[PDB]
């Protein structure tokens, strides 16, 4: 009976050796396989395949707290997830666009050549290691890693439309935001006053203005009497923040913002492109990439650079 | 034990809903009952709480949801 030595794992550092019969698919020995991505569960060792690296699903106690301390969840299916997706980024461009790694188009992956490009612009650590390995192999212009666990993360497949907020929603919570603090308050003529504080992801992400000027002036929202209250930032302690809003038409001023997202279509659906404000304006558009001086166009979320801000009211 | 608590789910335009549930119950089910309420169909929302985004496959207990907690009901762009 022939056989073959190979290796398991589930973050590619710590490796298991095993003897595989040849006999027997892979499925048959480990549960779901792959191979760099691909499934190879239904697939018999190949001679080549001796002293090759397979992920496997983790299905005991030690590959299960291995997963955990790597990836920070223990959702048995994360992995089989992961490596799908890793199956097709490793298979797409990551051009550099003025010092930045993009993503070329494809399987409608604009929202994510944003998402990554707004990541490598904004002050943010992640926790689990997959994510700080990944986001470094990233920057060093391999992209794939990343991307794939981001899809991961996010519960979306290859080929999905997405929304750029919600993968920063999903991304935050893997990101050390312990250390931000976000102070509001809310006058209502009728009601009075109410301060709030806000920590660590809600601390960073506001939804109804792309402004953080207006943010800081007051933007006009319900109040539970009816009346029209006043809300106002109060403090902020964070290295960026994120403004977001429904697609509409708005003006980019050079030096005024660090980058934004800017939504074309309609919300069922729809395209991203990506404006970064550096020495002047940079549109990234997958591989593409064009300059400006101005910008108007329908942007969607702004991102602003911060440390501490105090309001003078 | 495990008795039905009521919930508030505030939609994008700031209007606060109130929701029977149980912990015991999953995401999908309470973005049923959102998709029925508010006339949007599921595929075209997400749901956070405290910042959070709620998986459809796990119980709403897993994120401590307690009793007239606001669960916020964000649109979702294909973009
Ligand atoms: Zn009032």
């Amino acid at each position: 009976v022939r056989t073959i030595k190979v290796f398991t794992t589930v973050d590619n550092i710590n490796l298991h050796t095993q003897v595989v019969d040849m006999s027997m698919t892979y499925g048959q020995q480990f549960g779901p396989t792959y191979l760099d991505g691909a499934d190879v569960t239904k697939i018999k060792p190949h001679n080549s395949h001796e002293g090759k690296t397979f992920y496997v699903l983790p299905n005991d106690d030690t590959l299960r707290v291995e997963a955990f301390e790597y990836y920070h969840t223990t959702d048995p299916s994360f992995l089989g997830r992961y490596m799908s997706a890793l199956n097709h980024t490793k298979k797409w461009k990551y051009p550099q666009v003025n010092g930045l790694t993009s993503i070329k188009w494809a399987d409608n992956n604009c929202y994510l050549a944003t998402a990554l490009l707004t990541l490598q612009q904004i002050e943010l650590k992640f926790n689990p290691p997959a994510l700080q390995d990944a986001y470094y192999r990233a920057r060093a212009g391999e992209a794939a890693n990343f991307c794939a666990l981001i899809l991961a993360y996010c519960n979306k497949t290859v080929g999905e439309l997405g929304d750029v907020r919600e993968t920063m929603s999903y991304l935050f919570q893997h990101a050390n935001l312990d250390s931000c603090k976000r102070v509001l308050n809310v006058v209502c003529k009728t009601c009075g006053q109410q301060q709030t504080t806000l920590k660590g992801v809600e601390a960073v992400m506001y939804m109804g203005t792309l402004s953080y000027e207006q943010f800081k002036k007051g933007v006009q929202i319900p109040c539970t009497c009816g009346k029209q209250a006043t809300k106002y930032l109060v403090q902020q302690e964070s290295p960026f923040v994120m403004m977001s809003a429904p697609p509409a038409q708005y003006e980019l001023k050079h030096g005024t913002f660090t980058c934004a997202s800017e939504y074309t279509g309609n919300y069922q659906c729809g395209h991203y492109k990506h404006i970064t404000s550096k020495e002047t304006l940079y549109c990234i558009d997958g591989a593409l990439l064009t300059k400006s001086s101005e910008y108007k166009g329908p942007i969607t979320d702004v991102f602003y650079k911060e440390n501490s801000y105090t309001t003078t009211i | 034990m495990d008795e039905p608590l009521s919930i508030l789910v505030r939609n994008n335009k700031g209007r606060s809903s109130t929701y029977e549930v149980r912990l015991t119950q999953t995401v999908a089910h309470l973005k049923q009952q959102v998709s029925g309420l508010e006339g949007v169909q599921d595929d075209l929302f997400w749901l956070t709480f405290e910042g959070k985004p709620l998986e459809d496959q796990l119980p709403l207990g897993e994120y401590g949801l307690k009793p007239l907690s606001t669960v916020f009901m964000n649109l979702r762009l294909r973009g």
